[PDB]
């Protein structure tokens, strides 16, 4: 497992540090006291350097002992290709991140139509991960798919798509009846509580925020990733004021790209 | 009589819903073209 890899590389650097620090002790003692103007000042400098070197040796030995407490347990062509594959994969990950952070594309111009089967395959692929979210697709009105995403015992989100691109979302509480009299989805309602109206507003900013132009799978996957973080409503405190309640509201803002809780008044 | 009239109603509503979806896609194209016009 990877923790053994990290502990072994850690303890490798611990041995190298121990050896170099012992040699540094004996090298600084080889040179002897320097001059340093004031006699009191030169004595102080020599004593301080020797003490620091000894302390560094002790720290390195202690760290090696701590890793010891925590440690657990033609053919060359294949390994060369394996190493070069991992190298290319990591290199490409870094270069792709650096380049798509800073794109120079200004406009798409130079000089939506999808089978519903594809939408069902995509959304079932999202539903296979996140075992606490269940997504139930239905199409009461044409090709525009409507999704009920239940989330723990916490949320019921009604997502109204339009050609495999999220359009509207409505977040209601668990007990709340999301169905009309006839058992269809109540696409147009609100949720009787202050908290879930705030989370509808935050979800509309979430669907306005996660916008790739072309590829919509990253959009729906990232929206569900962001939505999954709301399972710690009523349990997470705000990361600005520490408390749970500002004006009788839990922290309704799970921040994009770092899913942390905030009261929206604490931005 | 009831079953025949229900089938006619369902045919009319399926036709209308498919019409709405096709018209909506055309409206999306026309909105992009009209709002992004330079003029
Ligand atoms: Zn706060």
């Amino acid at each position: 497992v990877s923790v053994n890899l990290e502990a072994f590389s850690q303890a490798i650097s611990a041995i190298q540090a121990l050896r170099s620090s012992v040699s540094r002790v004996f090298d600084c003692l080889k040179d002897g006291m320097r001059n340093k103007e004031t006699l009191e000042g030169r004595e102080k400098a020599f004593i301080a350097h020797f003490q620091d070197n000894l302390h560094s040796v002790n720290r390195d030995l202690n760290e090696l002992e701590r890793l010891s407490n925590l440690v657990g347990k033609l053919y060359s062509q294949l390994l060369q290709a394996y190493k070069w594959s991992n190298k290319l994969q990591y290199h490409a990950g870094l270069a792709s991140g650096l380049l798509n952070q800073q794109s120079l594309k200004r406009s798409a111009n130079q000089m939506l139509v999808l089978p519903p089967q594809y939408v069902d395959d995509v959304i079932s692929r999202i539903d296979r991960m996140f075992p606490e979210m269940s997504i139930h697709l239905s199409r009461p009105n044409g090709t525009s798919a409507m999704l009920l995403v239940t989330l723990g015992k916490v949320l019921k989100v009604i997502v109204v798509m339009r050609s495999l691109f999220i359009d509207r979302t409505i977040v209601k509480g668990y007990n709340e009846n999301v169905y009309t009299e006839d058992g269809k989805l109540d696409i147009w309602s609100k949720s009787n509580y202050q908290v879930f109206q705030k989370v509808t507003d935050h979800a509309t900013t979430a669907l306005l925020h996660y916008q790739l132009p072309q590829m919509p799978d990253v959009v729906v996957r990232s929206f569900m990733t962001w939505l999954r973080s709301y399972i710690k409503l009523f349990q997470a405190p705000c990361q600005r004021c520490g408390k749970f309640l500002q004006d009788g509201l839990p922290p309704t803002w799970r921040d994009f790209r770092t899913l942390e809780a905030f009261h929206d008044t604490c931005r | 009589r009831n079953q025949q009239l229900r089938t006619l109603q369902e045919e009319c509503d399926r036709k209308l819903i498919t019409l709405r979806d096709e018209i909506s896609i055309d409206l999306y194209e026309l909105e992009e073209e009209y709002y992004s016009s330079s003029s």
